[PDB]
């Protein structure tokens, strides 16, 4: 006649008075252990029990009374986590195994403090792998935590964080309140979080729910991982008693589409358990037995600890199975379970070995214990739709088996993302604008080369013979290079890979500077030669100055290219709202501005050189109003053109920097102005020559 | 005539915290012998301590407690365990036996009255270390303290009470660091702010690690002051366990640190309830203790005496102590509770008297000086008083306590009369020379001077030369010599007069150069025309862009610039400089072109060219140093005033009338 000890929190105040339903259930199991089957061949398993009232002092008193009285006990059963810690941590001294049917505290998972503790109740950190699997199943990586800091949620949140660091999930916030989450859920939509896991009790859960309508934290852009073991209608009860300013309608409205992950305490299948009945049959029998105790559960008002009755039933059945295996192994000799004392280490170790290797289908499912005494449970996932919970699936934590019933109803038909994904788009010059500018530049190159070919008459006719043809050839060759630079100025990153874009960026500046220098070695230096000839009153004195200007600006450009080039300075802009997509994609523009380290220094140096030459040429042409010379006969035209070229170059560079952030207009002006600067300065010089040469 | 008490000790062999059990048992025997050998304290009674060895285990302690409850003589009180995780289960379990528990060595800051009504503490908790440290912050003026504490609860609630208590005393927390295993990161975070006084809550190993890092990163001393609780072992810094820092290395960072610890015995000459002073009891304990020692020996002696007092009170009130003692009967506990609330007696550790449930005991305060831990003083908690004169004097690194907030003063710059007075004297001599040359030009209409360059333009260039000196004096003036409200005007005087100096000096040469230019192949108004190009734009300075000085205090090592307007300068000043440079390069180029042209009726053109060349080079250098080397106004002035005066003197000497015999 084996005896066991049980501690059941029945008649207490506060805490978890779960014995009210967990005491009768064990009794039922007791019958099903000893009355019907041959589970104990010649033994009747008895249970001595007393109330603990969910406090550790009375639990210790009950344990002392049980362990220091005449009927010898072989095992201790305990309820809440406080009593479970009080008994299990002190149980090794008496060589007793403590099986707890309602201890969900994660702090009980350390075998060092509790060497003989088994819990048929799943630990509070059993949903965390399921939450992480759900996060990795919908592609979410940015999640937030809303704690309550009750010394039990801290451990669960720590476990969740440590498991997240092994899954790549990034946690944005760890907001934790104590009684009022107003200043804890408000900051949730500051580090804007869409996926939020709630780690609070039902009393705080209702208040958190009420504190996410006026903050508008619900809808299509947010998903809540609530705790799954609340009451089914946990949002429409205890309203007036609490300071819930919200209403039942809005209570339900934002409960839509939140996922709850729970530890399974009832067998979801219809299979017959080892007890000889199914989960529904045991539920009906427990309902029949509980009404005798003084409960009116026919019209609801369920007793406390109702959901954990299968845990107590399976705890008793696990005790019986372990004892049966213990006597089966102990028959190889003379020692028996009846002759057990608190100083008998071998029998206690054998019972521990038997309770380690337990694997049976009970009312709560496949009951087995992990290496640290925790209950190996199959997690269950459900979602609230229109104020009702629909089961999305189940998850096996030990081996990755996510049995999914595709019944998740995401609003909008698509899984919400964990953030507002930003896409960077490169703003480019308009294709028709670039094509038109390229065609105009090609026409300019064609006409320039046409004049270069037409310069064949240099010896044939005196009009070009006495016009210093080498200077005109230099001018045209500079015009061609500068027009090519204009073409290269429209080639943005849309047309070239970014890894080679700096090559085009550097080539643009090099070609533009070289072209301008060659176009003012003939538009200004010829005027300088005219002025000097007039004052002092032939070909080396012009080409040498051209070569000197080319030498200095080539040195400047080479130093710019080698010492400090430009790569990319893609700018930004306000986060634009894109076309109708009904989704959170934020499109941000980026330009392709060039910028070197000391871009101001290089640009100022080059622009000062150009401006000095421009002002020199303008003033020389001012002094070159009417000093017409025989051998430089086109001294009045190539001066007439200096005025317009100077005004164009003094009107383009200033406003160009102002509009440089506008991709289209800046390119359009810097192209059209150069087109004119190369068109009038070409016509004024060469069309009179063509008119005079043939007539 | 035999009253029993139940005791729990960490005894026997190698168990953790065993020294606290084997070092207090001699004191327990001493107190039992003194109580039994004493009259008028308890008669027809004999206090017997039934004690069990709780091997630092929460299970062994509970089993021993249940064993002494189930069998043996009725124990009337519990002598609490010296380990928190051992006494906490006993404290929770004994509440249903209606027993009063008295602790002798447990300092954990969680055994409050609300959670443990029957747990009285002769030894004060760690919270009792808050008051002395915060007292020192009042003794030496430190109103800015940083806090680093171990995340364990034993070093968490005392820190919370401290940061909630120093708030009322106008002391501001700068930072709060709570490490777990790495203290170096906490120290780096603390140094991120400029905090010098640190309050630390950690165990001896973590104290060694913290000072290891406080050497690794420089917090050794003479500027950083430490204030930590030090209920550690003797010579804890001498144990080699930190990050490779030797004993001769962990001590350097420990120098000048103030440590608060539990006072083992009262240093006053008061006579205890045993009839012997604390020194006689110390002699007896040292004689009967052998090699084992613990700081709680006086505390457990006083605990046994308090238990005897409580039993005497219970006997006086309830006569049926030994014939009606029932665990299940509640009122007994209440009586003992009252007996433990009327306890007020002088013991070997001071006035024992329970206030809420704990005891206010004197706090020893010592300081690491010259490679040794020397006592500094005592903080009496009954009458809160920081007696700092009892021990050795407080030895500071240097002569002054470390400052809570680093102080570096900053007062302007640009000064040293000399740099300015010599420049003012040079400008006075320069304007004297300019006036002398003007007088020498006044004797016009005499041969060559009549036929030379226009003497009117000479008076204009001389006026320019003098106004350049006026410009350098006006520009050099600072805000320490004049009213600060006059800063814009002088800034305007910095600009306008300077723009005048270029107009009336460079323009005079420019007019002659333009004449020579018009010659190679009614007139001085060009200078005025040039004046226009500046005066109008200077008005656009005042009308829409009021001057606002920018005070930038940069690298104030063991000074702030007072520059001009904080307005558009790269748009405005750049334009002025570009226009001046255009004029300079124009003049230089025409002078180069007009080199050897004699062209009478306007003489000394070559000297005008030389003057324009030196003006070009000096102005280029001055602009470069002004736009680049703008570190402080003193250096700018000492670099530019000499150049300005040299160039101006060259201009007024080369062209005026050099010798002309
Ligand atoms: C699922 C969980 N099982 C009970 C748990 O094992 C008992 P426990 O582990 O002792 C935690 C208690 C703490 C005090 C208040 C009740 C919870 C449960 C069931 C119902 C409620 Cl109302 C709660 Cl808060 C927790």
């Amino acid at each position: 006649e084996l005896h066991i000890g049980g501690i059941f929190p029945i008649a207490g105040k506060g805490g978890w008075q779960g014995g009210q339903a967990c005491m009768p259930a064990t009794r039922l199991a007791l019958d099903d252990v000893n009355k019907q089957p041959n589970l104990l061949p010649g033994f009747k398993l008895i249970l001595h029990s007393n109330d603990s009232e969910c406090e550790p002092g009375l639990g210790a008193s009950v344990m002392y009374n049980l362990l220091y009285n005449k009927p010898q006990k072989l095992m201790l059963l305990a309820g809440c986590s406080t009593v479970c810690t009080t008994v299990a941590e002190a149980a090794k001294m008496w060589n007793l195994i403590v099986l707890c049917y309602g201890a969900s505290s994660p702090a009980l998972s350390d075998r060092k403090r509790f060497p003989t503790l088994f819990r048929t109740h799943p630990s509070a950190t059993v949903h965390n792998p399921t939450r992480i699997k759900l996060m990795k199943k919908f592609g979410w990586s940015r999640v937030a935590i809303l704690q309550q800091a009750e010394e039990v949620f801290i451990s669960t949140v720590e476990d969740l964080e440590n498991r997240c660091m092994e899954a790549g999930v990034e946690i944005v916030t760890r907001q934790s309140f104590l009684s009022d989450p107003t200043d804890a859920v408000r900051n949730l939509r500051r580090q804007d979080a869409r996926i939020i896991v709630g780690l609070f009790y039902v009393v705080a859960a209702r208040r958190v729910l009420c504190e996410m309508y006026k903050q508008q934290l619900y809808g299509r852009a947010h998903v809540w991982f609530f705790i799954g073991w609340y009451e089914d209608n946990w949002y429409e009860v205890n309203l007036k008693a609490e300071g819930i300013t919200c209403t039942v309608e809005q209570m339900r409205i934002a409960a839509e589409g939140h996922l709850t992950t729970e530890a399974l305490m009832w067998n979801q299948n219809n299979q017959t358990t080892i007890s000889g009945m199914t989960a529904e049959e045991f539920r009906h029998r427990l309902n029949q037995a509980l009404i005798e105790e003084g409960y009116d559960i026919n019209h609801d008002r369920y007793p406390e600890g109702y959901q954990e009755a299968p845990l107590a039933y399976d705890a008793v059945w696990s005790v019986a199975l372990a004892f049966n295996k213990t006597m089966e192994r102990l028959t190889t000799g003379k020692k028996s379970l009846r002759d057990f004392t608190y100083t008998d280490k071998e029998i206690a170790d054998e019972i521990y070995a038997a309770m380690n290797s337990t694997q049976f289908l009970g009312v709560s499912g496949v009951v087995a214990f992990s290496s640290q005494g925790d209950r190996i449970a199959l997690t269950q996932i459900e979602q609230m739709i229109d104020g009702k919970y629909e089961k999305l699936g189940y998850y096996d934590t030990q081996l990755d088996n996510l049995s999914w019933l595709n019944t998740e109803q995401w609003i909008g038909g698509k899984v919400p993302q964990d953030r507002t994904i930003v896409t960077h788009v490169l703003r480019t010059v308009s294709l028709p604008l670039f094509v038109c500018m390229c065609t105009i530049s090609s026409c300019g190159i064609f006409v320039a080369f046409a004049l270069i070919i037409f310069n064949i008459w240099n010896k044939h006719r005196r009009v070009i013979q006495s016009s210093h043809p080498v200077c005109n050839t230099i001018m045209l060759f500079g015009v061609i290079i500068c027009l090519i630079s204009v073409i290269l100025l429209g080639i943005d990153g849309r047309f070239v890979s970014p890894e080679e874009y700096p090559k085009i960026c550097q080539a643009r500046a090099w070609l533009l500077s070289t072209g301008f220098t060659l176009a003012y070695g003939a538009m200004f230096s010829k005027v300088w030669r005219v002025h000097r000839f007039t004052t002092k009153a032939e070909p080396w004195k012009l080409y040498t100055m051209v070569s000197g200007l080319l030498s200095i600006d080539l040195v400047i450009l080479l130093s710019w290219q080698i010492f400090d080039p430009l790569q990319r300075y893609l700018e930004t802009f306000p986060l634009e709202d894109p076309v109708s997509t009904t989704d959170d994609i934020k499109i941000r523009p980026e330009l392709e501005h060039c910028e070197s380290q000391r871009n101001s220094m290089w640009l100022g140096l080059v622009y000062g050189f150009k401006g000095l030459i421009l002002v020199f040429g303008l003033f020389l042409a001012y002094e070159t109003r009417s000093i017409k010379v025989k051998q430089i006969n086109d001294s009045r035209y190539v001066g007439m053109s200096i005025y317009n070229v100077v005004v164009l170059c003094l009107i383009t560079a200033p406003v160009g920097m102002v509009i440089a952030s506008q991709q289209d207009a800046s390119f359009a002006f810097v192209a059209l102005a150069v087109i004119f600067c190369c068109f009038l300065s070409m016509l004024l010089i060469f069309v009179p020559k063509v008119i005079e040469v043939i007539r | 005539s035999d009253v029993y008490i139940a005791g729990f000790f960490p005894y026997g062999d190698g168990v953790e915290n065993s020294y606290t059990g084997r070092g207090v048992m001699p004191s327990v025997k001493l107190a039992l012998g003194h109580v039994n050998e004493h009259g008028k304290i308890l008669a027809n009674y004999r206090l017997h301590m039934w004690w069990n060895d709780t091997q630092c285990n929460a299970a062994v302690g509970v089993k021993s407690f249940f064993d002494m409850m189930h069998s043996g003589p009725n124990k009337v009180m519990l002598f609490g365990a010296a380990c928190t995780h051992v006494t906490d289960p006993i404290a929770k379990a004994s509440k249903h036996w209606h027993l009063t528990q008295l602790s002798y060595a447990d300092t954990h800051p969680m055994f409050t009255k609300d959670a443990f009504p029957n747990f009285f503490r002769v030894v004060p908790s760690e919270n009792a270390f808050n008051a002395p440290r915060l007292a020192l912050l009042k003794e030496f003026n430190w109103t800015r303290v940083g806090t680093v504490y171990q995340n364990e609860p034993r070093y968490s609630l005392p820190h919370n009470h401290m940061v909630a208590d120093l708030d009322a005393m106008e002391v501001e927390v700068v930072e709060t660091q709570s490490f777990v295993n790495d203290v170096a990161e906490s120290l780096k975070k603390l140094r991120e702010k400029d905090v010098r006084i640190i309050l630390g809550n950690f165990n001896e190993h973590f104290a060694r690690k913290a000072f290891c890092e406080a050497y690794k990163l420089d917090m050794y001393g003479r500027a950083y002051q430490w204030l930590i609780m030090a209920t550690y072992s003797t010579d804890w810094w001498n144990v080699t366990q930190d990050s490779e820092c030797s004993v001769e290395e962990i001590a350097t960072a420990l120098e000048g640190a103030i440590l608060v610890d539990l006072l083992p015995l009262s240093t006053s000459g008061d006579i205890t309830v045993a009839g012997i002073t604390a020194d006689e009891y110390l002699v007896e304990y040292d004689r009967l203790r052998g090699t084992e020692y613990s700081r709680f020996h006086g505390y457990t002696y006083d605990g046994i005496w308090a238990a005897a007092l409580a039993i005497q009170y219970v006997a006086e009130k309830r006569e049926d102590l030994l014939t009606h003692f029932d665990y299940r009967v509640k009122d007994w506990e209440s009586v003992f509770l009252e007996a433990l609330r009327n306890t007020s007696f002088e013991g070997v550790t001071g006035p024992v008297r329970f206030y809420n449930n704990e005891r206010k005991a004197n706090i020893l305060i010592n300081q690491f000086q010259l490679g040794q831990m020397e006592k500094i003083g005592e903080y009496h908690s009954q009458k809160s008083h920081l007696d700092l004169s009892l021990g050795k004097p407080v030895k500071w690194v240097g002569k002054t306590p470390p400052k809570d907030r680093t102080l570096i003063y900053i007062e302007h710059s640009q000064v040293n009369p000399t740099i300015y007075i010599v420049s003012a004297s040079a400008s006075v001599i320069g304007v004297i020379i300019a006036t002398v040359f003007l007088a020498f030009n006044i004797k016009y209409r005499n041969q060559r001077y009549i036929k030379m360059s226009s003497p009117h333009l000479n008076n204009l260039i001389i006026v320019g030369c003098m106004i350049t000196y006026l410009s350098i004096i006006f520009l050099g003036l600072d805000t320490t010599l004049s009213s600060v409200a006059a800063f814009p005007y002088i800034c305007t005087a910095r600009a306008w007069i300077l723009m005048a100096g270029f107009s009336l000096s460079f323009g005079a040469m420019f007019s002659k150069t333009w004449r020579v230019h018009s010659i190679f192949t009614q007139l001085f108004m060009v200078v005025g025309v040039l004046l226009a190009i500046d005066i109008a734009i200077i008005t656009t300075w005042q009308i829409a862009d009021p001057f606002y000085r920018e005070t930038k205090q940069l690298e104030p090592l063991h000074p702030e610039n007072e520059y001009c307007q904080s307005e558009h300068m790269t748009i405005f000043v750049s334009i002025i400089y570009a226009y001046k440079g255009l004029l300079l390069v124009f003049g230089a180029f025409l002078a180069w072109e007009t080199r050897h042209v004699s062209i009478p009726a306007l003489n000394d053109s070559k000297h005008i060219g030389f003057s324009v060349y030196n003006v070009f080079i000096t102005c280029l250098a001055g602009a470069a140093i002004s736009l680049v080397l703008s570190d402080r106004k003193d250096l700018v002035f000492v670099l530019l005033s000499f150049f300005i005066i040299f160039c101006t003197t060259a201009t007024l000497c080369l062209v005026f009338v050099p010798k002309l015999v």
